C-alpha cells in the first residue's frame, strides 16, 4: 500500500568482527552477513515499487554512507558509479534496480575497507554507532519532508562478540535517537550478533 | 480497479497455465507486487526456507486486529495457487509454489534469470527529447481517434478491431462515424496506468488465436514493467511471438523501435507507469451561469471536454465553454450518464472553488453545528440542472416485451403472473384488469412455459 | 554530513557570484550540515552526529 | 494570428481559438483574459490585484455577469465614452490592459479602443433659454452634418426640439457621438438653489460610487443609474439634486410615487415646502420663487388629451422654464410612445434615469441611451446582499404536476383559456396552501402575487385570506 | 396466455395524457389502456413518439439566444 523507507545501520568494527571470527568456528562472517543484507535489500525493494533503501556503516574513525552513494559522482574519472569502474562483484544478469544498488553498495564497502585498512594503525576507543543512527534518523526526516506520504524504519546490524561491553558514552545519544524515532513513529529494529546475550540500551 | 482487476484476471488463469507462468523470475516478481503486504510478507518469509510451514504458525503471526486482513490474504493466495495445502498429522500444512519460489529466489539471489530482464546494448538516447513525446504522440493518436475529433494521423487496423470487439467503441461504417459508449468516457475517468491495464486485459480477452500463446504475453508485459527507460534492449531474447507483439506495442507506443525489424527497442515511460503510479492541467472553473474556464493546454483534456460542454473559445490558458442543454444531450446520446460527468467536474475543479467550498462548509458548521454536509466543491445549481437534463432525457421509459391478457379463470392468470414474478420478468400485474406484462428478455421463457 | 543531500550551488548569477552557502559547521567537530539538518538536529535530535563520528 | 498552427481540436471553435496570443511569464499576477473576437473580458476575482482589476473594469466596461469566482465584462462604446468623459485617455487604458492581462492585447482590441475613444466630445448639446444648440469645436463637422439637416433658424446651429433624439441617434451611428455635460459651476443663467443634504442623513458607499460615475469629471453627466429597491436610489436622486443645486423636476409613474418623492425632498434635504411643488389632478399650485422644485407624473406632460386650463398653464410654465436637472424615476417606462417625448418637451440640461428594473420585452430599452444617456452605474446585487444592504432572498421554483383531467381538458383549449386552466390546477392550490401554512408559522409576512383577478379571488376565498385587486376601494 | 409484442411505459399521468392525444392524432401509438402510469405502446414507433414528445416539450422550455 503505502511505501516505506528501509534505513539500515551497519556496525563495522575490525576488532568486533574479528573477535567474532575467533570465537566462532569460521572466518569471514562479515561476507555472510553482507550477502544476507544484500538479499534483504533486494527483498525490501521487491516488497514495493516505490520504497527506498539507505545503508550506513559506522567504522572506527567515523561513519560513511554506503547507499545512496555520495553526490561527488560527476560522470568523470572520480564518478565511481554505474559503468564507470564497474568492477564485477555481482552478476550482470541481475535485476537492474537490484543490480545498481547492490553493485554500488559493494563498491562502497570495498572503498570503506580500503580506507579503514589505510588507517589500521590507529585504534579508536570511541564507537560511532550512536551518531550513525542519529544521521539515519536525519536522512529519514530528509526523505519524509522531501517526499509527500512515506513510512520509514531502521535496521541495526550491531555486533558485540563478547569484547565490547555496554559503554557509558552510548547512553545519551541512543535515547536521543529513541525520542527522535518516537517523534516520526519510526520503528527501530536491532539484531545483535555475538556472545553477549544482553545489550540493555538497544533493548 | 487496477490491483483487483489484474487479480481477477489472473484468477481466470488455469492452474497449470499459472504454474507455467511462474517459470520466469520477472513474472514472479510482478505478481509478488500484486499481493497484499501481509500476503507479500508471508510469501517472502516462505521463500527462503525449503521446509513447509503449518497454517497455524501464520495464523499466530497475525495480531487479532488484522485477522480479517489475514483471511483476505489467505483467500488471495489460495485463489492465486501459490500455496500447496498439505494434509499431514491432522494439520493443514502449507507449501509455497515451487517454481514460483525458485524463480523468485533467483530474482533475489541472482540465480538463473534466462535474460527475462532483457539485455542492454549500451546504445541509447535521453527519454525526454525522443522517447517521451513519441509515447505521448502515440497515446494521443488513439485517444483523439476514439474521442471523435478529426485527425491527420489514424492508428492501425489492429487497435480498430480491438475496439470493435471491445464493449466500448461501437462502430458503424454505413454512417461513417465512430460512436462512443458510456464505457469510453469511463475509460477516460481513470488515470492512464489503469487505462493501459484495462486496454491490455481487453487485448488478452481478444487474443485467442493459435498464432499466440498466453504465458509469453504475460512474460513480455511483466518484463516491460521490469525494463527501465533510457536504455535500449536487444530483441533476441524475445520469441518471434514476443517479437510480433513488440511490433504491436511499437504501434501502440508502449515501446519505441526506431524502425521496423530493428534489433534495438527503447522502452517508453508508459512501461514504468504501467506498474505503479509516480495547478494541474485540465483543472476547470465552473460558475453559476454554466461557464467553463479550463486551465488546460493538452489537446486530449479539452478534446474530451468538447463532448459535454459547448466550447465557445480557447486561449493559450483558457478554453471558453458553456454547459448548454445541447452539449449535455450530445453526452447523453452517447450513453454518458450525468453522475459520471459530475464526478469528472469534481475531480477537475480548480482549488479556488475548493477554498470557497471549505469556506462555505465552515459557514455551514458555524451556523448549524448539529449537522454535517459533504464538501460540495462545485455549486449545486449546475449539478441540479444536469440532473434535470438527465431526467428529461428519460421522462418516459419504454420497456418492451409481451403481455398476457384474456383469462377466463383467475387461477390461470395468477399462476402465470406469479411464475413471471418469480423469474423476475414481470413489470405489472392486477387481477381486476386481468393483464400482466413481461420484459422482452423474459418473453421466450414464459412462451416455452406456456407451450409445455 | 547527516543526510548527504547535495549542497545546492545556489549561485545567484555569474556576476552575482556565490552567496548563502548552506553548510552549517559545528564548532566541536568541524562537520558541515545543511539547513534541514540544522533545524532537525537542534530541536528533535539533541546530539551532533559529527561530534560522535569523531573518535575521542 | 501569431504564427500558431491550428490543432485537431481547434476545429470546433468558430474562429475563436485565441491560443496564438502568447502567455506572459509573469501571468500569475495578471487577472484578465482579453478576447480579440468581441472584446469580452474574463476576470478572476481570486487572483492577486483583484480589486484594482474589478474597479478598473467597472470604470471601463459593462459587467455581463458577476458570479463568485470568475466575472465577465464587456468592452463597449458607452463604457469607453464614460471613461474618457470622466478623464481617462486611450494609451493609459491600453497600457494597463496590457499590464493586467495574461494574453497580450491584440491589434483588433487596440483598434476598437482607439476608434471608439477618439472623436468624442466634439459635438456638444447645450440649452440656451429653452433652445437646443449643438456645439462643435471644429468647423468641418457641421459640413459633415449634411444628410439629416433639421436646422431651424462657436460653431453651432439650432435643432428642432422634437428632433433632438433623432439627431442623437444619427450622431451615434456616425463615429462622432453626442455629448451633454451640465457644468453647473460655470452656469449662471439659471439661478442656483439652496438645496443641501441634512447633516442627519447618511450615504452608503455604493451610492457614492454611483454618483462618482455620474458626477465624474466636474460636470453633471446625463445617464442611467440602477440600484436595488431598498438600496436608496431616491437618496441618490436627493444627493444629485443637492450636488447640482439647480431647478429640479421629478417625473414619477404614480401619484403615490409623486407624494413619496416630495416627502423624500422634505425629509432628507433642506428644501422648503415653498420651494417644492406638485403637478397632479388634485394639486396644481406651484412655487412662486425664481427657482424651485416640482414633482409630477409622467402623464402630466405627455398626455395629448383635452386637459384643464390650469394644467395647460402649468405645462406652459414647465416648457417656459429652463431646467438644469430632471430626475426620471422608473426610467424603463420612458421608451413608451408618449413617455419618450418628456425629455424633448421639458428642456433640461442633466437627465438622471433612476430605476430598479432596466429591462423590457421589446427592444426599446436600448434607446434610453438616446433618451437619457450612457449606462452609468450597475449595483452588484450579491455584493449588497452579503454586506447587509439588500436582503438575502432564496429564489425558488415549485413544480406543480398537472393533474390528469385538467391536462386532458388542457390539450384542446385556446391560449387565453389555456392560462385560465393551468393557473387553476389543484396542485398549486395545495402548494400555496402549504407554503402559507408553513411560513405563517415562521412569523413571515407573505405577499402572494397573482395577476388574474379570478385567480386571486379564488385562492383568497379558498383559504379565507384578504385579496387586493384593481377595483377594490382605496 | 396470449402474447402481444408491445412496449409498456412508466410515466406520470401527464406524459400518459400526451401520448394518448398522440394516439388521438394518428392511429397506432398505444394499443390498450392499463393504468394511470402504465400503457402498452407499439414498439415500432418508440423513437418516433420520442421524436414527437421532445418536440412538444421544446416549446415548453425556453431556449435563450
Ligand atoms: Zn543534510
Ligand atoms: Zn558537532
Amino acid at each position: 500500500e503505502s511505501p516505506s523507507l528501509l534505513t539500515v545501520i551497519i556496525e563495522i568494527a575490525p576488532k568486533l568482527w574479528t573477535t567474532f571470527d575467533e570465537e566462532g568456528n569460521e572466518k569471514g562472517s562479515i561476507i555472510k552477513v553482507l550477502e544476507a543484507l544484500i538479499v534483504f535489500l533486494n527483498a525490501h525493494l521487491a516488497f514495493n515499487s516505490a520504497n527506498k533503501v539507505a545503508v550506513i556503516a559506522a567504522y572506527s574513525q567515523g561513519i560513511k554512507y554506503l547507499y545512496p552513494e555520495s553526490t561527488s559522482a560527476l560522470k568523470a574519472s572520480e564518478s565511481e558509479n554505474k559503468t564507470r569502474s564497474d568492477l564485477k562483484i555481482i552478476n550482470s544478469d541481475m535485476y537492474r534496480r537490484f543490480r545498481n544498488v547492490d553493485e554500488t553498495l559493494v563498491e562502497e564497502i570495498y572503498k570503506l575497507f580500503e580506507l579503514e585498512k589505510k588507517q589500521i594503525e590507529q585504534n579508536s576507543q570511541r564507537s560511532t554507532l550512536a551518531g550513525a543512527m542519529s544521521a539515519g534518523l536525519t536522512y529519514v526526516n530528509r526523505i519524509s519532508k522531501e517526499s509527500v506520504s512515506l513510512k520509514s524504519r531502521l535496521l541495526v546490524l550491531t555486533c558485540g562478540s563478547g569484547s565490547s561491553k555496554d559503554e557509558i558514552f552510548q547512553y545519551i545519544p541512543i535515547m536521543n535517537c529513541i525520542f527522535s524515532a518516537t517523534k516520526m513513529k519510526c520503528p527501530i529494529d536491532v539484531v545483535k550478533i555475538g556472545g553477549s546475550k544482553e545489550s540493555t540500551f538497544l533493548q | 480497479s487496477l490491483k483487483h482487476s489484474v487479480t481477477q484476471y489472473l484468477e481466470e488463469i488455469p492452474q497449470q497455465v499459472q504454474n507455467r507462468l511462474y517459470t520466469s523470475p520477472a513474472t514472479c516478481l510482478a505478481i509478488y507486487r500484486i499481493l497484499p503486504p501481509l500476503a507479500k510478507f508471508f510469501i517472502m518469509a516462505m521463500v527462503f526456507n525449503e521446509n513447509e510451514v503449518p497454517l497455524l504458525d501464520l495464523d499466530k503471526w497475525v495480531n487479532s486486529n488484522g485477522k480479517l486482513q489475514f483471511q483476505n490474504a489467505i483467500k488471495s493466495m489460495k485463489s492465486l495457487h501459490l500455496l500447496i495445502p498439505n494434509k499431514s498429522s491432522g494439520t493443514l500444512m502449507i507449501n509455497l509454489n515451487p517454481t514460483f519460489k525458485i524463480s523468485l529466489r533467483n530474482a533475489l539471489t541472482g540465480g538463473e534469470v534466462q535474460n527475462s530482464f532483457g539485455v542492454v546494448v549500451e546504445e541509447n538516447v535521453v527519454s525526454l527529447d525522443l522517447l517521451d513525446e513519441y509515447s505521448a504522440n502515440k497515446w494521443e493518436t488513439i485517444l483523439h481517434f476514439m474521442v471523435g475529433t478529426p485527425l491527420a494521423k489514424i492508428p492501425s487496423e489492429k487497435v480498430l478491431n480491438l475496439l470493435k470487439h471491445s464493449k466500448l467503441m461501437e462502430e458503424v461504417n454505413s454512417t461513417g462515424e465512430f460512436k462512443i459508449t458510456n464505457e469510453g468516457f469511463q475509460f477516460l475517468l481513470q488515470e492512464i496506468n489503469s487505462q493501459l491495464w484495462t486496454l491490455l486485459l481487453q487485448y488478452l480477452k481478444m487474443i485467442e488465436t493459435s498464432k499466440m500463446d498466453l504465458v509469453d504475453v504475460l512474460h513480455f508485459i511483466f518484463m516491460l514493467g521490469a525494463l527501465e527507460v533510457g536504455k535500449a534492449y536487444k530483441i533476441d531474447a524475445l520469441s518471434e511471438t514476443q517479437r510480433i507483439m513488440l511490433q504491436d506495442m511499437r504501434d501502440y507506443g508502449l515501446v519505441f523501435q526506431k524502425h521496423s525489424n530493428d534489433s534495438i527497442f527503447y522502452p517508453t515511460k508508459l512501461a514504468l507507469m504501467l506498474t505503479s503510479d509516480t495547478i494541474p492541467d485540465g483543472s476547470l472553473i465552473v460558475e453559476t451561469n454554466f461557464k467553463i474556464y479550463s486551465y488546460s493546454n493538452s489537446p486530449l483534456q479539452i478534446a474530451v471536454l468538447s463532448l459535454f460542454v459547448h466550447l465557445k473559445a480557447r486561449f493559450v490558458n483558457m478554453v471558453l465553454g458553456q454547459i448548454t442543454r445541447e452539449s449535455i444531450r450530445r453526452a447523453l446520446t452517447n450513453g454518458i450518464t450525468a453522475d459520471q460527468i459530475i464526478a469528472y467536474l469534481e475531480t477537475h475543479a480548480h482549488p479556488q472553488m475548493r477554498r470557497l467550498a471549505e469556506e462555505k462548509l465552515e459557514k455551514k458548521l458555524e451556523l448549524d453545528p448539529n449537522c454535517k454536509e459533504p464538501l460540495q466543491v462545485l455549486p449545486p445549481t449546475v449539478v441540479d440542472q444536469i440532473r434535470l437534463w438527465q431526467l428529461e432525457l428519460d421522462r418516459v421509459i419504454t420497456y418492451e416485451g409481451s403481455l398476457y391478457s384474456d383469462f377466463e379463470t383467475s387461477q390461470e392468470y395468477n399462476l402465470l403472473s406469479k411464475y413471471a414474478q418469480d423469474i423476475g420478468v414481470l413489470l405489472w400485474k392486477d387481477d381486476k384488469k386481468k393483464k400482466f406484462f413481461i420484459s422482452k428478455e423474459g418473453n421466450s421463457q414464459v412462451l416455452d412455459f406456456a407451450k409445455r | 554530513f547527516s543526510c548527504q543531500s547535495r549542497f545546492p550551488i545556489l549561485k545567484n548569477h555569474k556576476n552575482g557570484k556565490l552567496l548563502t552557502s548552506s553548510r552549517y559547521r559545528c564548532e566541536d567537530c568541524k562537520q558541515e550540515f545543511c539547513v534541514d539538518c540544522d533545524v532537525f538536529i537542534h530541536e528533535i535530535l539533541h546530539n551532533c552526529p559529527g561530534c560522535e563520528s569523531k573518535p575521542v | 494570428p501569431a504564427d500558431f498552427v491550428p490543432d485537431s481540436v481547434s476545429g470546433m471553435f468558430r474562429s475563436h481559438d485565441f491560443s496564438y496570443l502568447r502567455l506572459r511569464p509573469d501571468h500569475a499576477s495578471r487577472p484578465l483574459w482579453i478576447s480579440p473576437s468581441d472584446g469580452r473580458i474574463i476576470l478572476e476575482s481570486f487572483s492577486p490585484l483583484a480589486e484594482q482589476a474589478q474597479d478598473f473594469l467597472v470604470t471601463i466596461a459593462e459587467p455581463i455577469s458577476r458570479p463568485s469566482h470568475i466575472h465577465e465584462y464587456k468592452i463597449t462604446a458607452y463604457s469607453l465614452y464614460a471613461a474618457v468623459s470622466v478623464g481617462l485617455e486611450t494609451d493609459d487604458i491600453i497600457s494597463v490592459l496590457d499590464r493586467l492581462s495574461k494574453v497580450p492585447v491584440a491589434e483588433s482590441i487596440i483598434n476598437f479602443i482607439k476608434g471608439a475613444t477618439i472623436s468624442y466630445g466634439k459635438v456638444k448639446l447645450v440649452i440656451k433659454h429653452n433652445r437646443y444648440f449643438v456645439e462643435t469645436t471644429q468647423a468641418d463637422i457641421l459640413q459633415m452634418l449634411l444628410n439629416d439637416s433639421v436646422i431651424g433658424p462657436v460653431h453651432s446651429f439650432e435643432i428642432a426640439n422634437e428632433s433632438v433624439e433623432v439627431v442623437k441617434k444619427r450622431c451615434q451611428e456616425i463615429d462622432y457621438p453626442v455629448l451633454e455635460e451640465y457644468d453647473f459651476r460655470n452656469d449662471h443663467r439659471n439661478p442656483d438653489l439652496d438645496i443641501d443634504l441634512k447633516p442627519s442623513t447618511q450615504i452608503r458607499p455604493y451610492q457614492e460610487k454611483s454618483l462618482s460615475k455620474m458626477f465624474g469629471n466636474g460636470r453633471a453627466r446625463s445617464g442611467i443609474i440602477v440600484l436595488p429597491c431598498g438600496a436608496g436610489k431616491t437618496l441618490v436622486g436627493i444627493t444629485a439634486a443637492c450636488t447640482i443645486k439647480k431647478s429640479v423636476i421629478v417625473l414619477c409613474t404614480s401619484s403615490v410615487s409623486v407624494m413619496q418623492w416630495r416627502q423624500q425632498f422634505l425629509q432628507w434635504c433642506t428644501l422648503q415646502p415653498e420651494n417644492c411643488a406638485v403637478f397632479t389632478s388634485d394639486n396644481k399650485e406651484m412655487f412662486q420663487t425664481e427657482s424651485g422644485l416640482v414633482v409630477s407624473t409622467y402623464s402630466m406632460v405627455a398626455n395629448t388629451r383635452n386637459r384643464s386650463h390650469d394644467s395647460q398653464k402649468v405645462m406652459d410654465f414647465l416648457t417656459g422654464r429652463e431646467w438644469g436637472f430632471i430626475i426620471l424615476d422608473e426610467v424603463h417606462v420612458v421608451p413608451a410612445a408618449m413617455f419618450r417625448r418628456v425629455v424633448s418637451t421639458i428642456a433640461a440640461h442633466a437627465k438622471l434615469g433612476l430605476t430598479a428594473t432596466l429591462v423590457r420585452e421589446d427592444d426599446k430599452i436600448g434607446d434610453l441611451n438616446f433618451l437619457i444617456g450612457p449606462k452609468l452605474y450597475e449595483a452588484n446585487w450579491m455584493e449588497l446582499s452579503q454586506k447587509g444592504h439588500i436582503a438575502n432572498v432564496q429564489c425558488a421554483e415549485v413544480w406543480c404536476p398537472m393533474t390528469a383531467e385538467f391536462y386532458q381538458e388542457y390539450l384542446r383549449e385556446t391560449a387565453r383559456k389555456r392560462m385560465l386552466l393551468y393557473i387553476m390546477n389543484p396542485t398549486k392550490f395545495q402548494a400555496c396552501q402549504f407554503l402559507i401554512q408553513y411560513h405563517e408559522r415562521r412569523g413571515d409576512k407573505i405577499i402572494v402575487f397573482s395577476d388574474n383577478v379570478y385567480a386571486l379571488q379564488e385562492y383568497a376565498l379558498k383559504m379565507g385570506k384578504p385579496f387586493i385587486y384593481g377595483s377594490t376601494p382605496q | 396466455a396470449r402474447a402481444r409484442k408491445g412496449a409498456l411505459v412508466q410515466c406520470d399521468p401527464s406524459i400518459k395524457a400526451l401520448i394518448l392525444q398522440i394516439d388521438a392524432k394518428m392511429s397506432d401509438i398505444v394499443l390498450e389502456e392499463l393504468d394511470d402510469t402504465h400503457l402498452l405502446v407499439n414498439p415500432s414507433k418508440v423513437e418516433f413518439v420520442k421524436h414527437e414528445l421532445n418536440r412538444l416539450l421544446s416549446k415548453n422550455i425556453y431556449n435563450p439566444m
